[PDB]
């Protein structure tokens, strides 16, 4: 005998719901309206029972949306945290939010759902290992190495193709990764999440044949979602993930985007919760929420979680609270430029502003980390140049002043590489540039090797022999 | 709302007491008696020192003689200084009284004051249309009701149901369809 | 366009005149129902409009 | 014009069949209006939505079903409706009337006449907000949508169905560049959704002379919102507008929508929320306008077979607040678009309208549906373009600029002559390829660059005469054949010599 | 020059002939609205005798 | 009282108007009025001294936020989801009790004096006031002896100081724990009991830079102090002083001992979110005042 309290007040996907007096649902209880659509009983609405409001009702985080939501309508409570279709049944449906099937495949199998309000990995319970992880891209690869079994994110202004890199990182690190794959599509342009799904099936990552043999699953809350809809969507993506880091205890390849989108939804939702909004327009949960987020992300002993997820970093502040938070509980944040965009590099990530824990010479052995440091100077020397250099210009410079200055010049230019599946806008079949050919480019590049092949011979220019090449091709061309 | 939580709890005392009639003739006649804007006013100015109004309090709690369940809410309500939000609470008391009784009040509006026997259709119709346990006719000879009548019903006055104009309103509109 | 307007015109006239006509045969009965017996018509219409909250309740 | 004969027959017909219909209506009294919002006490039957109305016709969406009142987006202004008026609860949530039926006609945007041509009707009643395209439901956007301008359209392709943002400053003409994109949109079959969001309705009444002389209106739908609006209509004639465009989206057709702008309702939503003060965040927009702009911008589409492959090529007007990128505004637009197309403001203070920064302008699907005739006739041009930049970057050093720097500088500054175009002139997918062509063919460099303004037109006429079959071959076929390329070329030096002559 | 004078000419004289078309319908239809108040009256009894169900 | 006589209704506004002529003491119990999120306003305990623990109904340490009149503003160390509405909190009385010995050291403990090390409860017989209250200059010497930073530009510029109070001001992945890591390693032989505390750190990294103290053996000189992000606010901001109770038992055990606290940058958006979780008002980036 579930409480079926009745539909008290709504406003927004937070509802008030009368439940019994004695018998009030849980926080973070599920819940159901009886529910309606005009067509029929539509009782789709399960809720996330926020607070206890008190009075026998209660203020809810309904999870869909709230159209003909007569005021008094019972919503019979689950009492209980969602539990989601997890597990390999996931493995090959697109799921929805509410667990369903967002791709319209089969219903999936009910046997592991799980409460996505769950508990952390201890720190007794945490893998512990800082081994890196293998890229294929170039600065991805050298600078900042992503760490195996980490919440490795990208934090970047919006239209980076966050979306592009992400992707490009989803098409060789899944190839890569015998590790089961898990996308959350959160908040996305589900435009380019058909784009994803096409590919899954493209890659074989969905492998259609043997729909549980696809290996890689999506979690998709589309641009469309209500933000409580888009509340814990990463909360079930990161339930499945557990029941493939603990169930299955495989290695979690785990992408998400975006997590900004993701505290803009709690942002607005609390803004309906009738709880004062902490920063500019974040509310006040956004800190222990952003924790959670984090903490369920702990690479676990039994499966760890290479997490890569992506902040929307908005409006270029990284002192957003939002990426400010986000800075401490990422692993590894690629910071994405949009200026090097603008310089045209795709992949822009200004990778003086990215910061990898996996960054050490003991950590990337001691030739990666000195010619690293050596790369990593030679841009910082070149950004404090390119004061002087703006105003006056080169011609006051130093000789050494514009060695250095063409030097790292060169440097920028060889980290540009293109991406793999990155051609759809440009073209470029990309090359899975490899560390330590990367090791060789920048050996030449910063040993000056380099220093007679030309800088935008460099440009999107993959191995040093390829841009070895390409320089011949320049050089060839008279 | 909480003055509506007020009322609940004066109805939730009136009924695990019973006297859910009883403390509603108090809120009848207490509604009346605090009618009186200058003893509303006297009641309820910040300038009163609730030791006299108090002693004016219980004065009144004879000068009606109150039940003692009401006269203790209005003890609570009047220390707890929602006396300055008092009246309404006291007429939602009205609606928590349909609240505890499921005698629902709905006005109709006709022409006419209209047959008790009409009113005696009307209202097991709605007995039957509300589902009701009963039915509290307030009744209304409204003059715009060109003949027909207008019964406005449901929690609210909300579940209008007329045909005086209406008809007319509706003709004027698939004339404008 | 010029001819499509034109007919537009004769649109906008003949719902014009209709609003027009409707409004005269409104008013003409609203000095009707006025002038009903009151309580004759009106129980007629009581019983009638009684019977069709019946008929509404039972839907 | 005798409407004198059947008004008896008609007035007393809509009389016949005066049914007058009776259900359980449930109604409000509005306690505390004020700023669009509601206090309606009563209206107990509050289904979310639903939308009501006011003893003065006044319609609203619910807003909050409160605890005591209901909470309702009172739509429009009740600025003659006094407190506790009633509001029938009608019932009917959010279901604006959709059909083919509208079209031609300039919609107020609570789907009243702006037309003046009076009322139409229209049988579905669509639901203002209703789900977006599904992830199944969408498929690729294969189909062009060949935009008429003339380098977005080549380089950065509009497609069928698809999401592109134009980004761009006053007004420009940036009207303009959306009207000039509907020209094209006579020849689809796609609708076209003239969505002028709270623009200067002077020039809104410019833009709709502008389109019913040009008749593309017959393909298309004006949503016309004054500037002077309510906010709510500001801030929901987007829903209006996603309803019409689901119409024939939902009819499969091609379809195509043009928000003229959000940056206004953006603004309206700001006011909306804060008129309830609701408090609103980064450079004072509320939160949900981006879910606003989502629950706008997520329903373009080309939708799946299994849906019927309907294209809904919706592009917003992007209104660049002096050029801030980090516009709350841009930087949530950005976020939801698939392509971003930034605006020439200097090349506007160049008057170079048709003025396009192109290359902060993106769009992610530049060829996926740009023909193998609009690729293979200007991925030579995207480059030519993009390396005009590059030997643009910086050509204040050299003092002698060589046959290199300034041959590419001057082939380049013929294609910034070249993309340059009197506005509203959509001009052929065939003219579009076929310039292409010309300017991969660099002859025009000897073109003291406005010769090439007559030079390419006339091109476009010669062979629009002699070898209209070469059109037929470059649209027909649609692969840049070196028949039309032979065509062209034969065509290109023909017409070098008549304009030589 | 004398074709678009001719045209131009062309667009004046068909304005002129719509412009009396519509100045014309404008009498018709106020000839109409004026006309039949029989049928107005017809209407009259119509609506007030199916006004009363 | 808005809050308070809405959710009276059913029980205490039925008290009130069972107890109106009638001035009665239900102060001991918080019946759990309202409730959010680590936030409750619990209708009564009035007796309950300021600053007191209040042990919930179901098992939960709610910290003393704020007296109002009829309820109290009480802060939830732990995870109330258990709690019902009404849940008779009993005032745990104790006022920021800190079982506090030199127990902890060599142990990463908890936010709770538990240790996070899964190394066994701390038997730390002691309670000092996790509140403490502070330093005197009248109890103050000045700081005479030097302090080892091993950071030779460090004490080359500022020099570290045996008591004094410094701060790293830094940046998105200064790595800055990692000198104070060395330090540690620095205080590995100055014969100074070592906490490391950490505020919301990446628990990865905070085993990370455990095991490379553990490894060092800074972690036998140190106790660890452990609150990650994902824990109440009530630990998160309060955790401070919790690591100045033990500091404060090393020290009243007048021993050269120093504190690394990681940052409270962390710990100042858990109080603001505290405030806010108050609804009261804050104010610079959400600050309060206090």
């Amino acid at each position: 005998k579930k409480n079926l309290g009745r539909i008290a007040q709504i406003i927004g996907p937070v509802l008030d719901v009368a439940f019994p007096p004695g018998k009030m649902p849980n926080i973070y209880n599920a819940l159901i309206v009886k529910g309606r659509d005009t067509a029929g009983q539509p009782m789709n609405v399960t809720c996330e029972v926020q607070q206890l409001l008190g009075n026998n009702r209660v203020r809810a985080v309904a999870m869909s949306a709230t159209d003909g939501l007569t005021r008094g309508m019972e919503v019979i409570d689950t009492g209980a945290p969602l539990s989601v279709p997890v597990g390999g049944a996931t493995l090959g449906r697109i799921f929805n939010v509410l667990g369903e099937p967002v791709d319209n495949l089969g219903p999936v199998d009910t046997r592991t759902t799980s409460p996505i309000h769950r508990s952390a990995p201890a720190f007794t319970q945490l893998d512990t290992k800082l081994s890196i992880f293998e890229t294929g891209i170039k600065v991805v690869d050298l600078l900042a190495p992503y760490r195996r079994g980490g919440k490795i994110g990208l934090f970047g202004g919006a239209g980076v193709g966050k979306t592009v890199l992400i992707m490009e990182l989803i098409n060789n690190i899944a190839k890569a990764h015998g590790g089961v794959s898990v996308f959350g599509g959160v908040g996305e342009r589900t435009r380019e999440g058909n784009d994803l799904y096409m590919e899954m099936k493209e890659s074989g990552v969905i492998n259609e044949q043997n729909i549980a043999e696809s290996k890689v699953a999506l979690v998709y809350g589309q641009m469309n979602e209500p933000p409580g809809a888009r509340m814990r969507v990463g909360l079930t993506a990161l339930t499945m993930a557990e029941y493939f880091r603990d169930v299955n205890e495989q290695d979690v390849l785990l992408f998400i985007d975006n997590i900004f989108r993701f505290v803009q939804a709690g942002s607005e939702v609390s803004a309906l919760l009738g709880r004062m909004p902490s920063a500019v327009g974040y509310q006040p949960t956004l800190s222990t929420e952003m924790g959670s987020l984090q903490e369920r992300i702990t690479s676990t002993k039994e499966g760890s979680i290479t997490s890569i997820q992506a902040v929307y970093v908005p409006a270029d502040d990284l002192t957003d609270p939002a990426p400010a938070t986000t800075f401490a509980h990422l692993d590894a944040t690629t910071v994405l430029s949009r200026g090097l965009a603008a310089k045209g590099i795709y992949p822009a990530v200004d990778p003086l502003d990215s910061t990898s824990t996996m960054l050490q010479p003991r950590i990337v052995g001691e030739e990666h980390y000195e010619i690293a440091q050596r790369v990593k100077e030679t841009l910082q020397r070149y950004k404090e140049l390119q004061d002087i250099i703006a105003i006056l210009g080169l011609d006051e410079l130093s000789e050494e002043d514009r060695l250095t200055v063409a030097r790292a010049r060169k440097i920028e230019r060889f980290l540009s590489q293109p991406f793999f599946v990155a051609e759809v806008f440009t073209g470029s079949p990309g090359k899975y540039v490899g560390l330590a050919e990367t090791i060789r480019g920048f050996q030449l590049i910063l040993s000056g090797e380099l220093d007679s092949l030309p800088e935008q011979a460099f440009y999107l220019v993959g191995n040093i022999d390829e841009a070895t090449a390409k320089a011949m091709n320049l050089e060839m061309e008279s | 709302s909480t003055a509506s939580r007020y009322a609940s709890a004066l109805a939730d005392v009136a009924d695990v007491t019973g006297t859910l009639e009883a403390t509603n003739s108090d809120v009848e006649k207490l509604i009346r008696i605090f009618s009186e804007e200058p003893v509303y006013y006297f009641f309820a100015n910040p300038v009163i020192s609730i030791d006299n109004k108090r002693s004016v309090l219980d004065e009144i709690i004879t000068t009606s003689g109150l039940q003692p369940h009401t006269a203790n809410f209005i003890n609570i309500l009047i220390d707890s200084e929602r006396i300055n939000l008092v009246k309404e609470i006291l007429n939602e008391f009205e609606d928590v009284f349909n609240k505890i009784t499921g005698t629902e009040v709905a006005v109709v509006t006709s022409v006419v004051k209209l047959e008790n026997d009409h009113l005696a259709q009307i209202a097991k119709g709605v007995q039957k249309i509300t589902g009701a346990k009963n039915v509290r006719i307030k009744t209304v000879i409204d003059p715009s009701l060109v003949a027909g009548f207008t019964i406005r019903y449901g929690n609210e006055g909300s579940k209008l149901v007329d045909m005086s104009v209406k008809k007319q309103l509706e003709e004027i509109a698939a004339q404008l369809e | 366009y010029k001819n499509e307007t034109i007919q537009f015109e004769q649109q906008k006239a003949i719902n014009q005149v209709r609003q027009r006509v409707f409004q005269q045969a409104l008013q003409g009965a609203l000095g009707t129902l006025n002038s009903c017996l009151n309580n004759e018509l009106h129980l007629r219409t009581i019983n009638a409009n009684i019977g069709m909250f019946g008929a509404m309740n039972e839907i | 014009t005798i409407r004198a004969d059947e008004i008896s027959k008609i007035i007393r017909e809509r009389i016949e069949g005066y049914n007058r219909e009776v259900k359980v209506v449930n109604t409000g009294t509005v306690l505390q209006v004020g700023d669009g919002i509601a206090r309606i006490h009563g209206l107990d039957e509050v289904m979310a939505g639903e939308l009501v109305e006011f003893e003065e016709g006044t319609i609203g969406i619910a807003l909050n079903l409160e605890s005591n009142n209901v909470g309702v987006v009172l739509m429009g202004d009740g600025l003659m409706i006094q407190e506790g008026s009633s509001v029938k609860a009608t019932g009917r949530i959010a279901q604006i009337p959709v059909s083919e039926a509208y079209l031609g006609r300039v919609i107020n945007a609570l789907a009243k006449p702006i037309d003046g041509r009076g009322e139409i009707t229209a049988s579905e009643s669509r639901l203002i907000e209703s789900p977006a395209p599904g992830i199944m439901s969408r498929r690729s956007v294969y189909e062009p949508l060949q935009t008429g301008l003339i380098a977005i359209d080549a380089m950065i392709p509009v497609g069928r169905g698809q999401r592109e943002l134009i980004i761009g400053d006053r007004q420009t003409g940036k009207t303009a560049v959306a009207t000039d994109t509907i020209l094209n949109q006579q020849g689809q079959n796609v609708i076209c959704v003239y969505v002028a969001i709270g623009q200067k309705a002077s020039s809104v009444a410019q833009v709709v002379t502008n389109f019913q002389e040009r008749g593309a209106m017959e393909y298309t739908i004006v949503v016309a919102e004054t500037a002077d609006s309510p906010a709510t209509l500001q801030y929901l004639a987007p829903y209006t507008g996603a309803a019409l465009a689901e119409y024939f989206m939902y009819r499969e057709r091609h379809t195509l929508i043009i928000y003229d702008d959000l940056s206004k309702q953006a603004q309206a939503y700001r006011q909306m929320s804060l008129l309830l003060r609701r408090p609103p965040g980064r450079e004072a927009y509320p939160g949900d306008v981006f879910y606003l702009h989502s629950r706008l911008l997520e329903r373009a589409a080309k939708l799946s077979s299994l849906l019927g492959e309907g294209s809904m090529t919706a592009l917003p007007i992007v209104e660049t607040q002096a050029g801030d990128v980090s516009a709350y505004i841009p930087t949530n637009v950005i976020s939801i678009t698939d392509g971003q197309i930034f605006l020439s403001a200097d090349l506007f203070n160049a008057g170079i309208r048709p003025a396009i920064n192109v290359g902060i302008s993106v769009s992610r699907v530049g060829s996926a549906a740009q023909i193998k005739a609009m690729k293979k006739v200007a991925g030579k041009l995207k480059l030519e373009l993009a390396q005009f930049a590059e030997l643009e970057a910086f050509a204040q050093f050299a003092s002698d600029l060589d046959k290199a720097t300034q041959n590419q500088l001057a082939r380049g500054q013929r294609l910034r002559e070249l993309l340059k175009q009197p506005q509203s002139a959509p001009l052929t997918v065939e003219e579009q390829v076929m310039t292409i062509y010309t300017g991969t063919n660099g002859y025009l460099d000897s073109l003291e660059l406005d010769q090439v303004r007559k030079y390419l037109v006339e091109l476009r006429t010669y062979v629009k005469t002699n070898k209209p079959e070469f059109q037929e071959i470059i649209s027909s076929t649609k692969t840049f054949t070196e028949e039309a390329e032979a065509l062209l070329k034969e065509a290109i030096q023909e017409q070098m010599e008549r304009f030589l002559l | 020059l004398e074709v678009e004078a001719k045209l131009a000419e062309g667009r004046k004289k068909i304005e002129v002939e719509l412009q009396e078309a519509l100045g014309s319908l404008e009498q018709q239809k106020e000839d109409t609205i004026k006309s039949l108040d029989s049928q107005i009256s017809a209407l009259s009894d119509d609506i007030v005798k199916k006004v009363l169900p | 009282m808005a809050t308070i006589r809405a959710d009276e209704i059913s029980k205490i506004i039925r008290e009130r108007i069972e107890g109106y002529n009638r001035e009665v003491k239900v102060v001991n119990t918080g019946t759990v009025l309202q409730v959010g999120d680590g936030i409750a306003r619990i209708h009564g305990l009035d007796e309950v001294m300021a600053g007191e623990l209040v042990e919930f109904e179901e098992g939960t340490i709610g910290i003393a936020l704020n007296l109002e009149s009829n309820n109290v503003g009480v802060v939830l160390m732990g995870d109330g989801l258990m709690i019902q509405e009404g849940s008779s909190v009993k005032a745990t009385g104790r006022i920021a009790q800190i079982p506090v010995s030199e127990a902890y050291l060599g142990r990463v403990i908890n936010a709770l004096a538990k240790p996070i090390d899964g190394r066994g409860e701390i038997t730390a017989s002691e309670s000092r006031l996790i509140e403490s209250p502070a330093p005197g200059i009248m109890s103050r010497r000045s700081v005479y002896e030097p302090l080892q930073t091993g950071l030779i530009a460090i004490d080359a510029m500022i020099p570290v100081g045996r008591g004094q109070r410094e701060l790293i001001i830094g940046d998105r992945q200064t790595g800055k724990t990692a000198v104070a890591t060395d330090t540690i390693l620095n205080q590995q032989g100055q014969n100074v009991i070592c906490v490391y505390v950490a505020i919301g750190q990446k628990a990865s990294s905070v085993a990370q830079v455990v095991t490379n103290f553990q490894e060092r053996g800074a972690m036998e000189y140190t106790i660890v102090v452990a609150e990650t992000a994902d824990s109440p606010a009530t630990l998160q901001y309060l955790a401070p002083y919790t690591g100045a109770a033990l500091a404060e038992y090393f020290m009243y055990r007048e021993r050269h001992t120093l504190i690394i606290y990681d940052d409270l940058s962390k710990q100042a958006q858990a109080y603001r979110q505290m405030s806010l979780l108050l609804r009261r008002p804050p104010g610079r980036e959400a600050y309060p005042g206090d």
